[PDB]
RNA sequence: CCCGCAGAAGAAGCACCGGCUAACUCCGUGCCAGCAGCCGCGGUAAUACGGAGGGUGCAAGCGUUAAUCGGAAUUACUGGGCGUAAAGCGCACGCAGGCGGUUUGUUAAGUCAGAUGUGAAAUCCCCGGGCUCAACCUGGGAACUGCAUCUGAUACUGGCAAGCUUGAGUCUCGUAGAGGGGGGUAGAAUUCCAGGUGUAGCGGUGAAAUGCGUAGAGAUCUGGAGGAAUACCGGUGGCGAAGGCGGCCCCCUGGACGAAGACUGACGCUCAGGUGCGAAAGCGUGGGGAGCAAACAGGAUUAGAUACCCUGGUAGUCCACGCCGUAAACGAUGUCGACUUGGAGGUUGUGCCGGCGUGGCUUCCGGAGCUAACGCGUUAAGUCGACCGCCUGGGGAGUAC
RNA sequence: AAAUUCUAAU
């Protein structure tokens, strides 16, 4: 429907590992979906990683 | 990230801000700089 | 049923087996802390229980519940364990006894004391 | 088949009160005989008869008091497949002692009342009540 | 045990407050921390989590855990169910076992009544007594529902002897029927083979294509071969324990019913284990093979199409013998017997004068009654009796050993 | 005559 069921770039630049390590692990949203027919707000989760 | 209140918070150093829509529209850095600010006050502090 | 065939064979009554079977008809066990780890209830429930698994003297091998707020337990603590279930949980069907062998009963507590093990002030 | 002649006897009355009939006929026999007499002298029916040499016939006269059935249930106890004997001191009472229970005593066919005046058990017939 | 001294002086905690269940507000957190016997609480305005104020229940105790009975009529002797919620064996015969129409006489085994012996003390229950009361101790009774022996009663059950005819069966005449086993024969049609006429399509589909055809098809006419099934009659019509049985004819053979009379005299009902029959598919041996058609091949449709549709097509379907033993084998309703308002039909016998009756099987509606309701309702799922089979939350599972 | 699907908080 919509964006990445997983995405993996390489971001190249001076200091990226010092500033973007602390990224890792779980986000979670909580928000009324798009793919909702009635107005339910829903909790899901995402999972980042940083090498 | 809560957008029906428009709150983001983080639990590892239990900080809530209400500017979720800057940090959406990229402007993370004011959540990265206090973990740092804690993180490596602990780094001189393993000094034994 | 006819009463010749209930002087054949009578009614026979149900085995009701028990729900506890590691405790072997005994209130408490002695056991010994093999691992310390947490687990995630069933639907609709959502949070990060505190469980242990535990040896015990009689040769078992059985999955314990740690109630309250904040515990001192690590791996090789022994402890007393109690029958009881928790029912968002699969397969957990046993409570450790806050107060006992190797346990401390839950800090700053000042309601229902008696089932924390916490003295009163 | 036809291995109870009591309960049949028993069941005819039902069902001549429930239906409303004005007598019933049936064969007959000297314990039907006995029981017959037995509700006759106790106000549960207006009057029997027997008749014929070969095979002979017994018939019940039915009464209603209220435009309704007297004989409100009656009932078989001791059947062929499970037999009832009660000593003198169990002889059992029907509605609180309003209805009765046919007893067979060793001096004949009675009600309770008759049984436990004579001192004896027997073998219970049928609660009627 | 009693008397004197001083002074309230030495002495209250535990669980709970959302419903079941007696007893509510504020603050903190925000599906986190946590609660929980079952429903279930917490997602930024929580009487359910933690604390405080107030309140409720017990009280030198209060809660939790473990174990037993109850509630549980949830193994139903007292005191349950089986058409559709779990539950009637696919059907039948039948040994052991359970039950037994009617009358007379005898017996006293079951049964009932009385008496005697025993049923240890303590324990439970009742009237008293002693510890200041109570717990506790103790006098007498009642009870210990049981067993054995002796004497009596004979209504019911059982034994023995003699009976009786209504249950059950035999005989005389007849009626109807796709009931079963064996053999023969007839007609229509599809297929194949040979020949005559005749010429460009046929077949199939929603539309097409594969396929057959100028080597003469499809159409049409004549003769032959072979196999399988029996149009119309034909009908909620008939026969059978069930599974099932359909052209005509002969031979062998089982049961049902009807009218009058005669005969035996309870010879009966049900049935664990046992035995027998049991659609279709399937298996072995030997035949047979027209039509149809799992598998298989090709042509389509489709995003794909190991399918539905089209063209072919092998086991099988058929016969003889032998296994298999299963079906939504269903009326989802075990067999036997008695009783309880009516109406409209179908089929098959018989008596009297088209009318009047009287038996067997069968279809539809409906009254009381029953049922959770739907519905059943003299062919009961109504009121009773005898015997058998079966059920005890849903998955796992009619599965593993 | 054709024609597949709709997670997870009311
Ligand atoms: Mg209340
Ligand atoms: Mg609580
Ligand atoms: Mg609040
Ligand atoms: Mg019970
Ligand atoms: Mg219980
Ligand atoms: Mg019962
Ligand atoms: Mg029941
Ligand atoms: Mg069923
Ligand atoms: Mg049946
Ligand atoms: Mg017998
Ligand atoms: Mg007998
Ligand atoms: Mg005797
Ligand atoms: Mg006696
Ligand atoms: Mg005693
Ligand atoms: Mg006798
Ligand atoms: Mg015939
Ligand atoms: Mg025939
Ligand atoms: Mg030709
Ligand atoms: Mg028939
Ligand atoms: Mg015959
Ligand atoms: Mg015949
Ligand atoms: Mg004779
Ligand atoms: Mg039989
Ligand atoms: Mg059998
Ligand atoms: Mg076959
Ligand atoms: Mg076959
Ligand atoms: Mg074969
Ligand atoms: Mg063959
Ligand atoms: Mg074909
Ligand atoms: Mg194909
Ligand atoms: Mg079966
Ligand atoms: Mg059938
Ligand atoms: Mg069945
Ligand atoms: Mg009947
Ligand atoms: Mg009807
Ligand atoms: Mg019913
Ligand atoms: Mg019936
Ligand atoms: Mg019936
Ligand atoms: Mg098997
Ligand atoms: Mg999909
Ligand atoms: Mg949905």
């Amino acid at each position: 429907h919509g964006g990445y069921k997983e995405i993996i770039a390489k971001i190249s630049g001076d200091g990226v590992y010092g500033r973007l390590k602390f990224e890792s692990g779980g986000h979670r949203v909580q928000r009324v979906p798009a793919t909702e027919s009635q107005g339910r707000i829903h909790t899901s989760a995402c999972t980042v990683a940083v090498m | 990230y809560n957008f029906p209140q428009g709150r983001v918070t983080d639990h590892r150093i239990n900080l809530t801000l209400y500017r979720l829509d800057e940090v959406m529209e990229g402007k993370l850095d004011m959540l990265i700089e206090p973990i740092i600010q804690e993180h490596q006050a602990d780094q001189l502090a393993a000094l034994s | 049923a006819t009463v010749n065939q209930l002087v054949r064979k009578p009614r026979a009554r149900k085995v009701a087996k028990s729900n506890v079977p590691a405790l072997e008809a005994c209130p408490q066990k002695r056991g010994v802390c093999t691992r310390v780890y947490t687990t995630t209830p069933k639907k609709p429930n959502s949070a990060l229980r505190k469980v242990c698994r535990v040896r015990l003297t009689n040769g078992f091998e059985v999955t314990s519940y740690i109630g309250g707020e904040g515990h001192n337990l690590q791996e090789h603590s022994v402890i007393l364990i109690r029958g009881g279930r928790v029912k968002d949980l699969p397969g957990v069907r046993y409570h450790t006894v806050r107060g006992a062998l190797d346990c401390s009963g839950v800090k700053d507590r000042k309601q229902a004391r008696s089932k924390y093990g916490v003295k009163r002030p | 088949s036809m291995q109870d002649p009591i309960a049949d006897m028993l069941t005819r009355i039902r069902n001549g009160q429930a239906a409303n009939k004005a007598a019933v006929t049936m064969p007959s026999s000297k314990l039907k005989v006995a029981i017959a007499n037995v509700l006759k002298e106790e106000g549960f029916i207006e009057d029997f008869k027997v008749e014929g040499d070969t095979k002979p016939e017994l018939e019940l006269t039915l009464k209603y008091f209220q435009g309704k059935a007297v004989v409100e249930s009656i009932q078989r106890v001791s059947r062929p497949g499970l037999r009832i004997y009660k000593r003198k001191d169990e002889l059992p009472k029907v509605m609180a002692g309003l209805g009765i229970a046919v007893v067979s005593t060793s001096k004949g066919v009675m009600t309770d009342r008759a049984a436990r005046q004579a001192g004896l058990g027997g073998e219970i017939i049928c609660y009627v009540a």
